[PDB]
RNA sequence: UCUCUGUUCACGGGAUUGAUUGGCAUUAGCGGCGAUGAAGGACGUGCAGGAGGACGAUAUGCGUUGUUGUUGUGACGG
RNA sequence: GAAGUGUGAAAAGGAGGAUGAUGAGAAAUGAAAGUGAAUGGAGUGAAUGGGGGAUGUUCCCGCCCGUCUUGAAACACGGAC
RNA sequence: CUGCGUGAGCGGGGGUGGAGGGGCGAUAUGUGCAGAUCUUGGUAGCAGUAACAAGGAAAUGAUUUGCGCUGGACGAGGGUUCCCUGUGGCAGGGGUGAAUCGACUGUGGAUACGGAGGUGCAUUGAUAGUUGUGUGUAUUGCGGCUGGGAGGCGACUUGGCUGUGACGGAUGGGGGCGGCCCUGUCCAGGAUAGCAGAACUGGAUGUCUGCUGCGGAUUGUUAUGAUGCGAAGCAGCGAUGGGCGAGCCUGUUCCGAUGAAAAAGAGGCUGCUUUGUCGUACCUAGACCGCAUCUGGUGUCCACUGUUUGCCGCGGAAGUGUUUUGUGCAAGGGCCGUAAGGGAAGUCGGCAAGAUUGAUGUGUAACUUCGGGAGAAGGAUUGGCUCUAGCGUGCUAGAACUGUUUGUUGUGGGGAAUCUGACUGUUUACUAAAAACAUAGCUUUGUGUGUGGACGCAAAGUGAAUUCUGC
RNA sequence: AAAUGCCUCGUCAUGUAAUUAGUGACGCGCAUGAAUGGAGCAACGAGAUUCCCACUGUCCCUACGGCCUGUCUUGUGAACC
RNA sequence: CCAACAGGGAACGUGAGCUGGGUUUAGACCGUCGUGAGACAGGUUAGUUUUACCCUACUGUGUGGACUGUGCAGCAGAUC
RNA sequence: UGUGCGGAUGGAGGAGGAUUCCGACAUUUUGAGGCUGUGCAUU
């Protein structure tokens, strides 16, 4: 009865969602994350070579880097307003 | 249709099952526009809805078969299957004897004899 | 929907869930709540019985008054009445042997 | 079941109001004919895993 | 009528010919993130809106300046 | 960890059928395998091929290819299109 | 469709198509397919075949009647499947209300262990210990008034502190929440050709575990007992219609096993005021897992009645589910029933089937570790009706009468020997349940210290007892 | 001559009409034997063996009957090769 | 017992006909052999038997009266 | 196949003033009632 029976015992969850990178794998008894580590303060070393190019700089939305991109190609001037203090 | 709404809204209302109420045939379009609860409990009062009875069986023939047998009737060798400890144990008896003829004993020796 | 019975909450028979079975006024069935069971109070000598104190868990038992709580004597609160005598009998005794 | 947590229940309530056709004044446009929504959900096929 | 085989018209399927706001290579420059809170994640924002994209309670976008009368848009700042 | 690009110069218009309208054109092109309808010929012999002759057949010849092997039509293996 | 070429191939004509296409010389190559159980896509035969469905009916079907058995709640898992409207499954709009439910608090751990606080009645299309309402309990803060002692020989009574939380299995006696049964009376209901001392159904009513003073030697249980370390009895204190038992009260017993921890104490009579955050719709299997509307798997609670030792089997309620134009039955299958005369001749092998079966008298061997063997084996009785006897009032014992001879409309086959394992137990999830493994008992070895101090702790072999274990 | 004996269906007795089976006895035992444990069966066993009573469609030798399939209709409509 | 109880072939006829006792992988016991893991055509006990709905063969059935002739094919009684 | 319903006359005994009620079963009316797919006739 190892097959067909024994699928219908699976009813326990033993993970829940990641508070850092938002997956289904962080284990409550193992209190650790299985894709990024946490609570570890650096994030895991991927175990495979696509899964370097599934979670990377970029494959985000990048809310701060693109302004200071546009900021580098003008000599970064801030406001108009402070640029007397400066 | 709307019987769907009129059975499971006046099976509530009298607390009976869905197969025991009455719809009257006659009046479809009574039948056909309640909607609530205030009007499912005005058809009642009118005789729209009705509830049926339950079956309760009779115990007629079970108490003439239990007071034959106060006489004796049916408790011959052919009709035991327990054994005789099972319907009417020895350790009840033995407490009911001398419960009883300890009693005798304290009251004879309270009058004197 | 005849006969059936009214249950609130969790369904496992341990110490703090016992329930017992009441008709309503209007006709329902229900497996109503009891206050969980305390014992009766002894001696911490004899384990003789010390009838007179309450019976009640301890935070309402807490919110009585002095006279629910205790005996009106030393030691009223653990010690039987005979224990109390034969340990002031006891204390007495002592000191005169001391003393001689 | 009727028990959950609070996390649990806002994700819960955001898939429920993602599972929607085209509105109907937008297909009626001249430049939005021939168009639905084609990625829906349906509670018997496919889980959302909690 | 059925089986096999000519002819004409109609199916079935997506090969072929021709296109292409995509890919791939070589070469010249650059190599510019973070406690002044990053990269990444979760949830939200349109009068009438689901996906995508865009955006953050100043939310389907605000200010200054150029070009416009337009579903308006470029460059920079918040 | 996939599969999926094309009405037209113009929407000038269709989308059960029939009758029609617009357009230069009913609308990218549209092979093989396989099928339906009509119409010509043949058959009760497995079919198909070559020579020689003829609007199907009649005489002669003709076992299924590829491969390993001393040696294949093989009761040797691969091969529905 | 047609011309040229030994050939690889190259030309022309007529339809279709609606935008580009070539010759010759040198040069660059991802440069030519029938096969690789080749890769990807499309399509035949098999074949309208295998397999599956067609659920009892009545012209109509909110009405009449026939059949099946899961029925109702909490958790895990699912996530809008829930209600209304429109429409041929979609589309549009609604619905989840908490001091007194759970968690956010305790403990090296927790939605089942510990823990400040409640019960009735009514209400929606969809929620209710949450809305409304009759009555209660706790709590946040702010006030007002008031007391440090009276009683009783004593047990103890009173605004009058330092207690609890807090703990295993088996089994007897007493007493019962709810439900069910018997019975007196009263008020109603449903069916009926005829008869029925007046039936059937529903509802309403109809005391001592203990302790103190006196007393001064007996007294009690189903059972073991209690008592000059103060019995019985008398007087007090404190506690709390009949019959079939759950929590509760009170004993006895079992272990080289003796049955968690921490948070949380104070209190009189009154008036105003406060009570944060998150969950709450719906589904026990056609709303979960097994690729599915899959005969499998999935923690806890409640559930009537005849017969019976039996909550089983064999039959009934309550609640719940269900259709109304396929045939009528060849051979051969799957699951069953009855058989003349014979009675294991069948077969590797009595495989399969048949046979015994409940209860109560009777009668019971060899052997034996004296406990057993043993329900040994073998023989007999059993219904219905009408009475008698006993006392404990439902069981037990006895008699007459009666039938087309027959009565358990259920429940072990037995006996005589040999091999083997002592015994209750455990095993190859999906071809092996055993003579294998374990086990008590028996023997040997090491070690003066680990938190553990030799009746300890650790490592091996043999496998109950009895009788032995040689060189 | 045992779950341990090659020769081997060992030899004698007993159970049958008839015994390569079973049990009793014999022993130069290819290759029995003492915690590699030897001898030994009270009680227990869905363990392996042989016989007796009872009982029967196991068989002589087959017959007749029941329900669901198959045979016939409508719908839905595969696979191996 | 009998008239008599002859000998052989058909993929050592015949497993999508059956049965599975011999043989019979994975469990286990004994004897001999090996330091050991293991060995033995030595003995003993426990051990899954899948699929036809296709072509042909064969059995019937169908392929359109009444009365008959005559060719071909089959072929039965044996023993006390 | 085997002697129908109802009636009448009985019945081991029990209950108690009415000469009443309860009672398995018996005899009689009664080779009687029920049933038949076979044969004949008729409608
Ligand atoms: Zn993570």
């Amino acid at each position: 009865s190892k097959g067909t029976a024994s699928f219908g015992k699976k009813n326990k969850r033993n993970t829940e969602m990641c508070r850092r990178c938002g997956r289904q794998s962080y284990h409550k008894q193992k209190n650790s994350c299985s894709s990024c580590g946490y609570p570890n303060p650096k994030m895991r070393n991927p175990g495979s070579i696509k899964a370097r190019r599934r979670r990377t700089i970029g494959t985000g939305r990048m809310r701060y880097m693109k302004r200071e991109l546009r900021a580098a190609k003008n000599g970064h001037k801030g406001d108009p307003i402070l640029r007397t203090l400066w | 249709s709307n019987e769907e709404r009129v059975r499971r809204l006046a099976s509530d209302i009298l607390n009976c099952g869905k197969k025991k109420l009455w719809l009257d045939n006659n009046e479809i379009e009574r039948l056909n526009g309640a909607s609530t609860r205030e009007q499912i409990k005005q058809l009642i009062k009118d005789n729209v809805i009705i509830m049926k009875q339950d079956k309760h069986t009779s115990r007629g023939r079970c108490r003439k078969r239990l007071e034959a047998k106060k006489k004796g009737r049916h408790m011959g060798t052919g009709k035991r299957f327990g054994t005789a400890n099972a319907r009417m144990p020895q350790k009840k008896i033995w407490m009911k004897k001398i419960r009883a003829m300890r009693a005798m004993l304290k009251e004879m020796r309270a009058n004197g004899e | 929907m005849k006969n059936v019975l009214i249950h609130k909450g969790a369904t496992y028979k341990t110490r703090s869930n016992r329930r017992r079975k009441v008709r309503t006024p209007s006709g329902k069935l229900v497996n109503r709540r009891v206050k969980k069971h305390s014992k009766k109070h002894r001696c911490h000598e004899c384990n003789a019985i010390l009838g007179s104190i309450a019976r009640m868990r301890p935070a309402e038992f807490s919110r009585q008054k002095v006279s629910a709580r205790r005996v009106n004597r030393p030691y009223g609160a653990t010690t039987c009445g005979r224990c109390v005598r034969e340990k002031i009998i006891s204390a007495f005794l002592g000191n005169e042997e001391r003393i001689v | 079941g009727s028990r959950k947590t609070a996390l649990v229940k806002t994700r819960l309530m955001r898939a429920l109001k993602r599972n929607r056709e085209i509105p109907a004044w937008k297909r009626m446009m001249k430049e939005h004919k021939g168009e639905y929504n084609r990625a829906r959900r349906h509670w018997r096929s496919k889980k959302l895993k909690i």
